[PDB]
């Protein structure tokens, strides 16, 4: 698994790797790992699955509850915290680590990494899942502070590729989710669309069209 | 005996404590109506401040049950924010659940559940406040419905509550005698009309607020004071 | 809140509880039933009160019912709340059955049940059970036995005795007539004979009554049975041939 | 919280007078009637609105609980929901402990134990409703009756609410054996017509019949009035 | 054992074979392991048995009492999520694990459901032993817009892979096709592999069989 | 540990068992009598852990004394029999009692019987019983010359054999061991078999 | 393990309009034979055996509170229980302790309805095995397939069907040695009930 | 006539005479103001001395709920409060399980829904206290009355107890959208001194909290130099 979230000028852009495995196996191939909380937070889940997606399914019942006594738009901020709850609430239970970020008119896009055992960490950027340690070293290097939709989005699809490429757990499509004044773009980029890194071929169809 | 002062049968099988907060309810002089379109739900109440102190945003009748969901409160205001709270607390509930948003006929038969609990425990005072439910079922289309302290929940294609519950309804169903088809803004237009004929005073679109439902837009939505005074414009001039 | 406490379980100054005897008064207005504690057997026969003709009578009992193989009641009073004391009572036999493997003697059956009833004469504040049963059975203890329970949650074996409407006519008809060693038959006839000289009408309807007999077959197996609406007007028709066939002299 | 003090106590005659109220508080709700046909039964009862402006399609009075079962109520309209609900709860915990549906005898005596617990228990009062619970099952068509004494019986045919003495001499007087399950329909139909009044049409009457062996339904606008016609 | 879900142009396909064992040997030749559970959702069980009907049993009657309570008919979501909620609160130590299908407002529907409570939504899941033989069938053929019959050819086609490849499931195939209004049950669509001798004579008991007592009772 | 074992002849249920009570290697005592009496007509021998055999038996003995005073007539053997079994067995998942019981009894219209009750809690009306290392020679010594028709002296002298084998062979052979006997008489104490 | 702590034979077998069931006949600590006349097999009714295998003591346990619900049953509903529906209750008091579970492998079979057969076993949480040849349970289980896959025809008469269960149960049960000394054969028909007891090894 | 003897009964006017009860208890207690000012609220409380030995400070009656917020009551003290700690709980709650200040008006809103419900049951008193609160959120400063029905509405100024019917008309006569803080405490100084009747009642001492942007928006005690200025500005007002 891979989780990345990256902030921008204007918001954020999380993202995810797509491949649930059980063992060597892969029981699925396009898992959605960036999940809704309000219509500006998303929550890349990663760790169990049965625990993420509960969790997620709770902060986004008491974030209803939440957004309609205020009768308001919920602040990212809330989100991340209302994460921790049960993160840190179940510490003895749940084995999750997830990424939360989203957009504010109060503070702008904002990026809050509660890592396994529930803490928050306002971040720059985060990074979660068994594929994050391919990327420490890259990221520390290009990170730059304030860039825009586009080359953000061109960097989370890096590192979401390169951890793909190196890592047996993470592998599939990148999603990525872009959150905004304007409002989510979810996009999807197959195999197919990702460059390709050290020492890794264009694919072919058939090994009948080359010979051997 | 008692029967008077707690919710047990009288001697003739009326359940007196229910009727009084019937009454509660047509007291405080408010009044409102409903009106279902073809299209959209309208729901209209009067609201008065008496002072320039009290701030004429935080008083209102209209509660946002659910972004597809709305409710107009009548009776007494501390009851009516009660019941909006447990109504919230389902709707949200509903939805966390069963993983679908809760339709109108599923609130409105909630709270008349709920309403109905009271007149048969005895020491719990039935709320004083009929709740009016309008929301655009994601298939039934647009839908109405009213809940009372008793707890007969029936669904109306036109309804009123309040201190003027019989005028409202003889100019509502005067109206609606043909079964007609209403626009939207015709809708919304005769539910205005109907205070009107009922309250027999004009009023500045200040003193009103008007909640709206619309297939286009099924949120429930509270109309802009200028929308209000171009309806208003509208009925003058026809 | 106070002042909506009726306070049930509260001694009057006579020394009596009120809402006990407010019970019996109940069952006094209820639908009459009697017992005869024969030497082969013993007879329940009761009263339907609710005789409407639009009433189907095609459902077996509506006011003996079966407690196990080797106890059945006759029910008199509210039959709402004997409906509850019926359903306790099974399951108190079964539940010694279980403990024991075993049934239960009838007189451990009546003494539960009672204590069931005295404990909402007793605490609580709720109103007591208006009901009065009539328990017959069968034991390796005792053979057949037959009781009267109160309202009251007391009880007493009876070789035969009456509830209901018009109890105390019946008691004493009983009383002059009942006998040692009254067999089946003699038990059967009598029974009839005592309620429809208490009955309001004579030449009993067969839709209005319910008789039921639990004797024991020659294979020692206690077999209860109540009776079908043409055994009832055979027995019917038997009775008001032979109630002359005494009168005439 | 204590509300431990029954509120329908013994009164001096031994009759339990709450319940005596909320037998009369029936006896103020708007008809109902059921006849059982010796192929079938069938259960009708009256549905005249305040206004025309209440949608009369928004709620049935005739609900039913299993497919083979069908309830009417008389009295309360709000006391009829909680009991409805419950029937069908309890209906439903049987068919999961045995994958069979529940007899219409069982169901309708729980259902009566529900009804009894209100006049026992302290804090509440009795359902100002009875019902008229119209099953077929593997013995036989059956129509039941509960009362808010929490007890049931067996009727050939009944009513109760509105008018009972009259629909009751007339269905007395006009019932009787063998009677089809359509020719039950027209009855319960006329009986519906004698008091009513104004006149009926299908959107003012609510009627529920069960076929041989077959489900129960409720009787749509659209057939109602080919019956009646 | 081996089930299969797949959905197709107009709904939702499941499959399952019909062998039920209990370690090394099979109790049951011919299972039912396709359940219902509304008139437009059915599921096929995987892992412990008694787990798997006793959640969808549940999970059937509180859909039906839902059924009743709002009118409408039921969807998929709402059985999703009801074993969802039931599913994870015992935190997998009931270990029912499912395939799930139906068609709804919102059209075809098909997720599996696991032990703790983590779901997905596939256009073709397998489960079972049998489940990477089926997903050998699965990611060879499946594709976009298949039609009733192509699509019932490939169900039957992972189903028979499972057979015939995993010792687990064996027996016969069962297929449910859930479209918008009618759910095209069969008992036993396949049987592939039908008993390959006849037994010629049948063998003589030669012992007579002594028997000590015999109680005969005239049953009614 | 503890050695116990039955014997049902014409018209007797006779029981007998050892009578030494020890700790690890001690004898604290050898008159230590564990067959107990429940009735008139009833004797339990048990064996097991010597706390939960005393408590058990003894809160057993409550209910049956219970139920005779409170209804008048005693429990007839089966029914204590089965009484015990339904006690040990709830026990058995909540809070285990870790007793072998071997139930005897008379009653007048069915004759002497012989209960084997098993600290799991299965019951049986067995003709023979025995528990405990002594229990092999026991049960093959009584196979041997078992008959259902046993005059007492023949039942005590089969009791006797197996008493000698029982202490011939094991290692942890107990010295003493009491004689039992229930019969149309009531429930009593035969003879008490000393060694030492 | 705690299955075989008794050990015991059971098995039930289909015949044209008539069920059979079968079982061992001797209680074990583990390999002590205190008695040579258990009892596996109960009647419920008539028309409706159930046969439990496994633990002795959780076998009465589940009997004796079996027949508390079924006579509780009999007073409410006035009829005898059918077959699969018992079956459904017995699945579902086993699973009530899914995390407790009785160590019983209840074999239940009887005739029903239009006099037609019904045969299942269930797992220790009742996971039901509604079969139509035949069923077996017990510490003879594999044992106890073979004899009865081998030895079984569609449709058999009465006789027949004794015969078969009868060899199929004492040949599975000589190739075990926690069960034998007898059997307890039933052949139950919709007019008769015949109560075997069969000459077996005693060894 | 026996229907004013509980709070789970309403009389045939469809009306609950214990909750008119306990607010007559309110009526009867003392004056408090509230005002929205340009820049924050400044609450004062009329403070009547009982015996001339009490302690200047005596119980004192604006009390804080939460970092930037704050109350004052009227009525019964002790239900004040009661009161006054469900606030700071509601606030510290909400504060804890989504990591932001709670919003006043979130904070009313709690605190008017927990006064409703401490009515509907048949075994509580009905709090006989009616309280103001005056936080300054991220969205401004807000003033809120809850009365002891459980009714509340936000206002621009209020005012409870005896000096009601005065402090309301003064108010009115006063351009809040103009005056900053500093200029709030003089006019509710001297709408305390004129309400208040010596001819009737004891001494008393006023008691101010401002939560304005000088009290960096949390709720404070006025200085007492501004204080005593006011005090002897709104003394010299009466003439």
């Amino acid at each position: 698994t891979t989780i990345i979230g990256v902030t921008y000028k204007d918001g954020v852009i999380l993202g995810a790797d797509s491949r649930t495995s059980t063992g060597v196996y892969v029981a699925n191939r396009a898992s959605d790992k960036i999940t809704q909380l309000t219509d500006n937070v998303y929550v890349c889940r990663s760790g169990s699955a049965a625990d993420s997606q509960i969790v997620s399914d709770y902060v986004r019942y008491f974030l209803h509850q939440h957004t309609i006594q205020l009768g308001q738009p919920a602040t990212v901020k809330v989100a991340a915290n209302l994460v921790r709850l049960l993160a840190y609430g179940n510490k003895d239970t749940l084995q999750t680590g997830m990424i939360v970020g989203g957009w504010d008119k109060y503070e702008g896009g904002k990026i809050y990494g509660i890592p396994l055992g529930g803490t928050i960490i306002e971040q720059p950027f985060s990074i979660g899942g068994s594929g994050s340690s391919y990327l420490y070293g890259f990221l520390d290097q290009a990170w730059k502070d304030g860039m825009s939709k586009d080359e953000a989005e061109e960097l989370v699809k890096k590192a979401v590729s390169l951890a793909i490429a190196r890592d047996g757990a993470s592998g599939g499509v990148v999603r990525t989710v872009i959150i905004n004044e304007e409002g989510v773009t979810r996009n999807f980029y197959p195999g197919d669309q990702l460059p390709l890194w050290h020492e890794e071929l264009e694919p072919q169809n058939s090994l009948l069209d080359i010979w051997g | 005996g008692y029967d008077r002062h707690i919710t047990i049968f009288s001697p003739e099988g009326r359940l007196f404590q229910v009727e009084y907060a019937f009454k509660a309810v047509k007291s405080g002089g408010v009044t409102s109506i409903a009106v279902r379109g073809k299209d959209s739900v309208c729901v209209v109440t009067q609201k008065k401040v008496p002072d320039k102190l009290l701030d004429q945003t935080s008083v209102s009748h209209l509660f946002k049950i659910t972004k597809f969901l709305g409710l107009l409160a009548t009776g007494m205001t501390a009851d009516a924010r009660n019941l909006v709270q447990q109504a919230r607390n389902e709707a949200a509930e509903f939805r966390h659940k069963y993983g679908y948003e809760m339709p109108v006929d599923a609130l409105a038969r909630w709270i008349a559940d709920k309403s109905q609990v009271y007149t048969q425990h005895a020491y719990m005072r039935p709320l004083g406040v009929v709740a009016i439910v309008i929301g655009i079922d994601e298939e039934n289309g647009p839908q109405l419905f009213k809940c009372d302290p008793a707890g007969h929940f029936y669904g109306h294609k036109a309804t009123s509550a309040g201190s003027k519950d019989q005028e409202a309804i003889n100019f509502l169903e005067k109206k609606m005698k043909n079964d007609p088809a209403f626009s939207y803004e015709e809708t919304v237009q005769t539910a205005i009309s109907a205070l009107q004929s009922v309250l027999q005073e004009d009023f500045k679109a200040t003193e009103i607020e008007v909640g709206v439902v619309q297939v286009a837009n099924p949120v429930f939505r509270s109309l802009t004071t200028e929308e209000i005074d171009e309806h208003l414009t509208a009925i003058s001039e026809r | 809140s106070r002042r909506y406490d009726s306070r049930t379980t509260i001694f009057s100054p006579e020394g009596r509880l009120y809402q006990v005897e407010y019970a019996m008064e109940a069952i006094g207005n209820a639908g009459s039933a009697i017992g005869i504690l024969a030497k082969d057997g013993v007879v329940l026969i009761g009263e339907k009160k609710v005789t409407s003709k639009l009433l189907q009578t095609s459902t077996s009992t509506e006011k003996m019912y079966k407690i196990d193989d080797h106890v059945a009641c006759a029910v008199a009073g509210i039959m709402s709340d004997a409906n509850i004391l019926i359903n306790t009572a099974r399951v108190q036999a079964q539940r010694y059955t279980f403990s024991y493997q075993e049934p239960m003697p009838v007189e451990q059956l009546v003494q539960s049940l009672c204590d069931t009833k005295q404990g909402y004469t007793q605490f609580g504040g709720l109103r007591p059970f208006g009901v009065s049963f009539l328990f017959a059975g069968w034991d390796k203890n005792y053979g057949f036995q037959l009781y009267m329970s109160d309202p009251s949650g007391n009880y007493g074996g009876w070789k035969a005795t009456a509830i209901g409407a018009n109890n105390q006519a019946a008691q004493s008809m009983l009383k002059q007539d009942y006998k040692d060693d009254v067999t089946r038959e003699d038990a059967v006839k009598l029974a009839l004979k005592v309620l429809s000289k208490t009955m309001d009408s004579t030449s009993l309807t067969s839709e209005k009554l319910e008789l039921a007999e639990v004797y024991l077959l020659p294979s020692g197996k206690v077999k209860y049975q109540v009776h079908s609406p043409e055994s009832l007007n055979r027995l019917l028709t038997e009775s008001g041939l032979t109630q002359p066939a005494a009168e005439t002299s | 919280s204590q509300y431990s003090f029954s509120l329908t106590t013994f009164s001096p005659s031994g009759k339990l007078v709450q319940i005596e109220h909320a037998l009369t508080a029936v006896g103020s709700g708007q008809t109902s009637l059921g006849i059982k046909a010796a192929n079938g039964v069938v259960i009708a009862t009256e549905k005249k609105l305040p206004s025309i402006l209440v949608d009369e399609a928004s709620v049935q009075k005739i609900q039913l609980l299993t497919p083979n079962i069908g309830v009417v109520y008389s009295g309360m309209g709000p006391d009829s929901r909680v009991l409805v609900r419950k029937s069908r709860k309890q209906a439903e915990q049987y068919y999961k402990l045995y994958k069979e549906p529940i007899p219409v005898t069982q169901l309708v005596r729980e259902t009566a134990a529900v009804m009894q617990e209100f006049t026992q228990s302290g804090g509440v009062r009795p359902f100002g409703v009875s019902l008229l619970i119209a099953g077929f099952d593997e013995n036989g068509p059956q129509l039941y009756q509960v009362d808010p004494s929490g007890s049931y019986f067996s009727w050939k045919a009944s009513a109760m609410g509105k008018n009972v003495s009259n629909a009751k001499t007339f269905l007395e007087k006009r019932y009787t054996d063998d009677m089809e399950l359509d020719d039950a329909v027209h009855t319960a139909i006329l009986t519906l017509k004698e008091g009513f009044e104004g006149q009926i049409s299908g959107k003012n009457i609510e009627i529920g019949i069960i076929g041989t062996d077959k489900k129960f339904r409720v009787l749509t606008p659209a057939e109602i009035d080919d019956y009646l016609g | 054992t081996t089930i299969v879900g797949l959905v197709y142009q107009d709904g939702v396909i499941l499959g399952a074979d019909t062998r039920a064992t209990e370690g090394p040997i099979v109790a049951d030749k011919n299972c039912e392991k396709i359940h219902y559970m509304a008139p437009n959702i059915y599921c096929c069980g995987a892992g412990t048995a008694a787990d798997t009907e006793a959640v969808t049993d549940m999970v059937s009657s509180q859909l039906k009492l839902h059924r009743y309570h709002t009118g409408r008919e039921s969807r998929v979501i709402t059985a999703l999520t009801l074993l969802k909620s039931h599913l994870f609160r015992y935190q997998g130590h009931v270990s029912a694990a499912l395939v799930l299908g139906g068609v709804d407002v919102s059209g075809p529907h098909l997720h599996t459901i696991y032990p703790h409570g983590s779901t997905d939504t596939l256009p073709f899941a397998t489960m079972g032993s049998g489940s990477l033989a089926a997903m050998s069938v699965f990611e060879s053929k499946y594709r976009e817009g298949l039609t009733r019959d192509e699509g019932v050819k490939i169900v039957c086609e992972a189903i028979a892979s499972g057979i015939f490849n995993d010792l687990g499931s064996g027996s016969n195939v069962d297929v449910c096709v859930i479209t918008k209004g009618n759910v095209e049950y069969l008992r036993n669509h396949v049987q592939p592999n039908p008993r390959t001798y006849t037994s010629a004579k049948g063998y003589t008991f030669s012992k007579p069989t002594e028997v000590l007592s015999t109680k005969v009772t005239a049953l009614a | 540990m503890e050695c116990v074992f039955g014997l049902v002849g014409n018209g007797f249920a006779i029981i007998a068992a050892d009578t030494s009570a020890v700790n690890s290697i001690l004898v604290h005592k050898t008159n230590e009598d564990k067959i107990m009496k429940l009735d008139s007509h009833k004797l339990m021998g048990a064996s097991g852990e010597a706390g939960d055999r005393v408590q058990f038996t003894e809160f057993v003995q409550k209910n049956v004394s219970l139920y005779q005073f409170r209804n008048g007539i005693p429990l007839t053997t089966a029914a204590a029999a089965n009484f015990t079994r339904g006690e040990l067995a709830t026990a058995l998942r909540k809070n285990p009692y870790s007793v072998n019981i071997i139930l005897a009894g008379f009653d007048q219209d069915t004759g002497p019987s012989l209960y084997f009750i098993d600290y799991i809690a299965t019951l049986h009306k067995v003709d023979k019983a025995a528990f405990g290392y002594g229990s092999y020679f026991a049960l093959a010594m009584m196979d041997r010359h078992y008959r259902s028709d046993m005059s007492v002296d023949e039942a005590i002298k089969l009791v006797d054999e197996c008493i000698a084998e029982i202490r011939t062979r094991l290692v942890v052979a107990p010295p003493n061991f009491v004689i039992k006997i229930v019969d149309k008489d009531g429930a009593r104490e035969f003879a008490w078999r000393q060694s030492i | 393990s705690i299955f075989e702590y008794n050990g015991s034979a059971t098995v039930a077998m289909v015949g044209k309009n008539c069920i059979a069931i079968g079982s061992d006949r001797r209680l074990g600590v583990q390999l002590q034979t205190i008695a040579t006349d258990f009892q596996r097999i109960f009647q419920i009714h008539d028309r409706l055996f159930i046969g439990l295998s496994g633990l002795g003591s959780d076998a009465q346990t589940l009997y004796q509170r079996l027949v508390f619900r079924h006579k509780l049953y009999q007073l409410r509903e006035e009829r005898d229980m059918k077959p699969e529906t018992f079956a459904n209750l017995v699945s579902a008091i086993l699973y009530e302790k899914r995390f407790g579970p009785y160590f019983c492998q209840p074999v239940i079979a009887g005739l029903g309805d239009d006099n037609k057969p019904f045969i299942c076993t269930m797992d220790s949480i009742g996971a039901k095995e509604l079969a139509k040849d035949f069923v077996v349970a017990g510490t003879a289980s594999e044992s106890l397939y073979g004899a009865c896959e081998s030895m079984y025809k569609p449709d058999m008469e009465p006789e027949e069907l004794f015969e078969t269960v009868s060899q199929a149960l004492q040949a599975s049960v000589d190739r075990d040695c926690l069960s034998g000394w007898g059997g307890h054969v039933y052949i139950v028909t919709p007019t008769e009930i015949k109560e075997h007891i069969l000459k077996g090894r005693m060894d | 006539t026996g229907y004013d003897l509980s709070v789970t009964t309403f009389s045939p006017d469809g009306r609950v005479f214990q909750i008119e009860y306990a607010a007559k208890a309110v009526d009867n207690s003392g004056t408090a103001v509230g005002i929205k000012c340009k820049d924050g609220i400044v609450l004062g409380v009329e403070k009547l001395i009982q015996s001339k030995m009490m302690l200047p400070g005596s119980n004192r009656r604006i009390h804080s709920v939460h970092r930037h917020s704050g109350m004052a009551v009227a009525g019964l003290a002790a239900d004040g409060r009661q009161i006054v700690a469900r606030a700071k709980s509601e606030a510290t709650n909400y504060e804890s399980v989504y990591g932001e200040a709670v919003p006043v008006k979130e904070l009313a809103d709690r605190v008017a829904s927990y006064v409703h419900l401490c009515t509907l049951y048949w075994w509580l008193r009905p709090f006989g206290c009616g309280v103001i609160l005056g936080g300054y959120d991220r969205d401004g400063p807000q003033l809120y009355m809850v009365e002891p029905s459980g009714i509340s509405y936000r206002y621009f100024g209020a005012a409870i107890g005896k000096g009601k019917q005065a402090a309301k008309t003064e108010i009115e006569k006063l351009k809040l959208s103009e005056m900053t803080c500093r200029e709030g405490i003089i006019e509710v100084a001297k709408i305390i001194y004129k309400v208040h009747d010596e001819a009737k009642d004891k001494a008393f001492e006023l008691e101010m909290s401002w939560i304005c942007d000088e009290s960096k928006r949390e709720h404070q005690k006025v200085p007492d130099n501004l204080l005593q200025e006011a005090k002897a500005a709104a003394t010299a007002a009466l003439e």
